[PDB]
RNA sequence: CGCGACCUCAGAUCAGACGUGGCGACCCGCUGAAUUUAAGCAUAUUAGUCAGCGGAGGAAAAGAAACUAACCAGGAUUCCCUCAGUAACGGCGAGUGAACAGGGAAGAGCCCAGCGCCGAAUCCCCGCCCCGCGGCGGGGCGCGGGAAAUGUGGCGUACGG
C-alpha cells in the first residue's frame, strides 16, 4: 500500500533468497590465503620475474575505452615473426603468446 | 463394535525384523521392509524427512572399518612398516 | 610363569601348540572353578590365562604369516590377503610407473624447448 | 548326420576346472569351533547332580553352534570317556545345554570328581 | 507363543538378560551418577515390541 | 584413403546403394536383443573420427532405442495443477534419443567407460545407435599415455552426467550470444550466480 | 559326405581383471509441483525452486572460439567489482531480467581422425634371465601364443603441414 508519495519500489526477493546468501566473512581470510600462495609461487621460480611473462600494448575495442591502452593477453605470431622468435621459444623465456590475435595496423 | 470391541481380534502381525536394518517393519505378506525396502538392493531414504536420515547414517553406529580408516589416513595409510625394534 | 611375546618367537611350531593347548586345558578347569565356588584368587587368574592364550595364537599366526609373504615374495600373483590393503579408491590409480608415460611427440617438446631459468634486469 | 526330432537343443561343450594361479586366501582358516570351544562348563545345579547319580550323565554348557555329533566326539576327547547318546537344549538366557548319557562302564559320578563338579 | 523360531528365542533371551537391576558395587565408583536402572522391563506394563 | 570414400558415401543416405544397406541392416537389427554387443563397428570410419582404435580394450554396444516423444506418466491424465500444466502429449524429453542409447549401454556395462556413439540406422519405431566403450583397465589403455585420461576416475559414467558429445548438446552450452543462460559450468551454475545476495561485509 | 579356413553366435566353478552398495555439505545430468503474489483468477508469478531419479570428485563442471565486436578493434574457461535493477520480457499488470566493453583474482595450453609417407616399423599374454620386488615394473632372450591391413605406431592438426 503506497503512502503519500513515494518511488515504485521492485525488490527482487520473491523468491527463495534466504537460503542462497553469500556472506563474506571468508574475506579476510581469502586475501591471506591469496597472498602467501602468492608469495609462495614467487619463491618457487625466485629468479623469475613474480608477475609472469610480458603483456603486449593493446588498444581498446568500444569507442568508449579505444583511446586508452591495456596489456594484451599475448604477443601475436607476427609480431614474434618480425621480432626473430620462434613461436615455441617465447612461453619458454617468459613471452605470452596468443595465435589469435591478429594486426590490422 | 468399531472401538474396544474391535481390538480384540488383533493376534496376526503383518510386520517382523528386517534383518538388514533390524527395525520391525518387514512387511511378510509384501515381503518388503517398509524402513529399508530390504530386497531392493538400495537403501530407502528420502529427503522429506531429514529427521529419519540423521537416525540411521553413517555416524550412528559403531564404524568399526571406518574409524580405522579415519586412523590410517593420517600417516598415508602406510603398510608393511614396523616400528624400529628396541 | 608370565609368558612374554619375546620367549615365543624363537621357538619351533609344534611345540608352541603344545604350550598352547596347554593354557585351554588350564582355562578349562579354572572355568569348572567358577561355578564351583572357586577361591577369589584362581577367578582372578582366567583373566591371565586368556590373555595368555591370546599371546600364542597371536605369535602363531604372526609367524605364519611372515613364512608365507616370504614365500610369495617373488611371484606375480599372490594372495588377496598378502597384497597391500588401502582403500579402495588408490588400489584402482595408475602404477608409479604408468602415470611417468610420456608419449614420443610429449617427449621430444621437453629435449627441444625445456623450460629455461632467467630474469628481467630493472 | 539327420535331425531325428524338430528341436534344437544347446550341444553339451567341454567345461574345465578351476586351476587358479593362485589361492584367493593364503593360509585356511583355522577351526575356531574345537573341543575346547565347544564344551564351556558342566553344571552344578541341585538338578544336576541328580542327574549324575540316578541317570549317569553329565550336564554342560557347550556352545550354541555345536552338534550333537560334535558334543559326542569332544566329551569323547577331553575326559577319555564312552558316550552313549546325547540329547541337547538350548536355554532361555541363550546358551546350549546338554545332556551327556555315558556308556554303562563309565560311571558318571566319579567321572564328574575327575573334572571337578560335585 | 510355544512354537517359536530361533530368531525369536534368541532375541528373547537378551531382552531377557537385560532386565536385571544394576549391581550394587557400581555406585561406589567414583565418578558415577547412576542411582538405578532406569530401562527396567516389566512383562506386563511395557510389551516389547513384536 | 579409402576412408574419404567412405565417408562420403555415407553422406548419400538416400541413394539406391545406400537407402538398401540400410533398410538390409535396419532389418536384421531389429531381430537381435535391444542392446548387445557387435564384434566390429559397422562404420569404420565414423568409429575413428570418434576416438575408436582397433585394439583390445575398445568395445562397441549397438542398442535399439524406442523413438518417439516422452508422456507425462501420470494416471489417467491427471495433472492436478493448473492448466499451464495438464499437458500429457506433445512433450519431449530434454536429452536426445542418442544420449538415452549412451546411457542404457552405459549403465549395463558399468565396468567399461562410454567414449562415443553415432547413428547406424532408424525406422518408424526404433533408432540404432553403435557406442563405443572402453574397459579402463586393459594394459593396452592403461599403458597408452594418449588413452589414459579414460582411466581415471573423474570419468566414471561420462554419459550419466552428460559429457559424452551426444550428450553434451542437450546442455545448451557453447561460446557467444546464444549460450548467455549457461555462463559458468552450466545452466544451474549460471542461476546460482545470478540468484544469490553477495552481501559483503561492508556493503 | 569328409577336411580346413573365415564370418557370425553360444557354453564354461576356464586364466587374470573390473562393476554393484554407502555418504551426499559442495558438484554434474534429468524430472519437476502446489501453497503464494496478482487484494478474485485461468497466462504470468512462486520456479527450473521443494519433493523424486541417476553419477561423481577433493573439488566438480567449464575451457583453448563455427567468440565478442564495428573499435585506431579485442582474444580459452572460471571467480569478484561494475555494467544494472539496465536492454529486454510481461492479463506491458503483478512482476521478471541478462550480456559486451572496463578493473581485478588466476593464467597454460594441447591431442587425434582425416590427408599422406615409412617392409606393422605397433600392442597384449605366456616361458626363461637379470634388476628391484607392500603402486609387479625395467632390460634381455624365445621359428612361443594372440590382437592388428575392416588399420597398430612414428611424423603431423588449421597458429598451417
Amino acid at each position: 500500500a503506497p503512502s503519500r508519495n513515494g518511488m515504485i519500489l521492485k525488490p527482487h526477493f520473491h523468491k527463495d533468497w534466504q537460503r542462497r546468501v553469500a556472506t563474506w566473512f571468508n574475506q579476510p581470510a581469502r586475501k591471506i590465503r591469496r597472498r602467501k600462495a602468492r608469495q609462495a609461487r614467487a619463491r618457487r621460480i625466485a629468479p623469475r620475474p613474480a608477475a609472469g611473462p610480458i603483456r603486449p600494448i593493446v588498444r581498446c575495442p568500444t569507442v568508449r575505452y579505444h583511446t586508452k591502452v591495456r596489456a594484451g593477453r599475448g604477443f601475436s605470431l607476427e609480431e614474434l615473426r618480425v621480432a626473430g622468435i620462434h613461436k615455441k621459444v617465447a612461453r619458454t623465456i617468459g613471452i605470452s603468446v596468443d595465435p589469435r590475435r591478429r594486426n590490422k595496423s | 463394535t468399531k472401538g474396544t470391541s474391535s481390538f480384540g481380534k488383533r493376534r496376526n502381525k503383518t510386520h517382523t525384523l528386517c534383518r538388514r536394518c533390524g527395525s520391525k517393519a518387514y512387511h511378510l505378506q509384501k515381503s518388503t521392509c517398509g524402513k529399508c525396502g530390504y530386497p531392493a538392493k538400495r537403501k530407502r531414504k528420502y529427503n522429506w524427512s531429514a529427521k529419519a536420515k540423521r537416525r540411521n547414517t553413517t555416524g550412528t553406529g559403531r564404524m568399526r572399518h571406518l574409524k580405522i580408516v579415519y586412523r590410517r589416513f593420517r600417516h598415508g595409510f602406510r603398510e608393511g612398516t614396523t616400528p624400529k625394534p628396541k | 610363569a608370565k609368558i612374554k611375546a619375546r620367549d615365543l618367537r624363537g621357538k619351533k611350531k609344534e611345540e608352541l601348540l603344545k604350550q598352547l593347548d596347554d593354557l585351554k586345558v588350564e582355562l578349562s578347569q579354572l572355568r569348572v572353578a567358577k561355578v564351583t565356588g572357586g577361591a577369589a584368587s584362581k577367578l582372578s587368574k582366567i583373566r591371565v590365562v586368556r590373555k595368555s592364550i591370546a599371546r600364542v595364537l597371536t605369535v602363531i599366526n604372526q609367524t605364519q604369516k611372515e613364512n608365507l609373504r616370504k614365500f610369495y615374495k617373488g611371484k606375480k600373483y599372490k594372495p588377496l590377503d598378502l597384497r597391500p590393503k588401502k582403500t579402495r579408491a588408490m588400489r584402482r590409480r595408475l602404477n608409479k610407473h604408468e602415470e611417468s608415460l610420456k608419449t614420443k611427440k610429449q617427449q621430444r617438446k621437453e629435449r627441444l624447448y625445456p623450460l629455461r631459468k632467467y630474469a628481467v634486469k630493472a | 548326420k539327420i535331425r531325428t526330432s524338430p528341436t534344437f537343443r544347446r550341444p553339451k561343450t567341454l567345461r574345465l576346472r578351476r586351476q587358479p594361479k593362485y589361492p584367493r586366501k593364503s593360509a585356511p582358516r583355522r577351526n575356531k569351533l574345537d573341543h575346547y570351544a565347544i564344551i564351556k562348563f558342566p553344571l552344578t545345579t541341585e538338578s544336576a547332580m541328580k542327574k549324575i547319580e540316578d541317570n549317569n550323565t553329565l550336564v554342560f554348557i557347550v556352545d550354541v553352534k555345536a552338534n550333537k555329533h560334535q558334543i559326542k566326539q569332544a566329551v569323547k576327547k577331553l575326559y577319555d570317556i564312552d558316550v552313549a547318546k546325547v540329547n541337547t537344549l538350548i536355554r532361555p538366557d541363550g546358551e546350549k545345554k546338554a545332556y551327556v548319557r555315558l556308556a554303562p562302564d563309565y560311571d558318571a559320578l566319579d567321572v564328574a570328581n575327575k573334572i571337578g563338579i560335585i | 507363543s510355544s512354537h517359536k523360531t530361533f530368531r525369536i528365542k534368541r532375541f528373547l533371551a537378551k531382552k531377557q538378560k537385560q532386565n536385571r537391576p544394576i549391581p550394587q558395587w557400581i555406585w561406589m565408583k567414583t565418578g558415577n551418577k547412576i542411582r538405578y536402572n532406569s530401562k527396567r522391563r516389566h512383562w506386563r506394563r511395557t510389551k516389547l515390541g513384536l | 584413403g579409402a576412408y574419404k570414400y567412405i565417408q562420403e558415401l555415407w553422406r548419400k543416405k538416400q541413394s539406391d546403394v545406400m537407402r538398401f544397406l540400410l533398410r538390409v541392416r535396419c532389418w536384421q537389427y531389429r531381430q537381435l536383443s535391444a542392446l548387445h554387443r557387435a564384434p566390429r563397428p559397422t562404420r569404420p570410419d565414423k568409429a575413428r573420427r570418434l576416438g575408436y582404435k582397433a585394439k583390445q580394450g575398445y568395445v562397441i554396444y549397438r542398442i535399439r532405442v524406442r523413438r518417439g516423444g516422452r508422456k507425462r506418466p501420470v494416471p489417467k491424465g491427471a495433472t492436478y495443477g493448473k492448466p499451464v500444466h495438464h499437458g500429457v502429449n506433445q512433450l519431449k524429453f530434454a536429452r536426445s534419443l542418442q544420449s538415452v542409447a549412451e546411457e542404457r549401454a552405459g549403465r549395463h556395462c558399468g565396468a567399461l567407460r562410454v567414449l562415443n556413439s553415432y547413428w547406424v540406422g532408424e525406422d518408424s519405431t526404433y533408432k540404432f545407435f553403435e557406442v563405443i566403450l572402453i574397459d579402463p583397465f586393459h594394459k593396452a589403455i592403461r599403458r597408452n599415455p594418449d588413452t589414459q585420461w579414460i582411466t581415471k576416475p573423474v570419468h566414471k559414467h561420462r554419459e550419466m552426467r552428460g559429457l559424452t558429445s551426444a550428450g553434451r548438446k542437450s546442455r545448451g552450452l557453447g561460446k557467444g550470444h546464444k549460450f548467455h543462460h549457461t555462463i559458468g559450468g552450466s545452466r544451474r551454475a549460471a542461476w546460482r550466480r545470478r540468484n544469490t545476495l553477495q552481501l559483503h561485509r561492508y556493503r
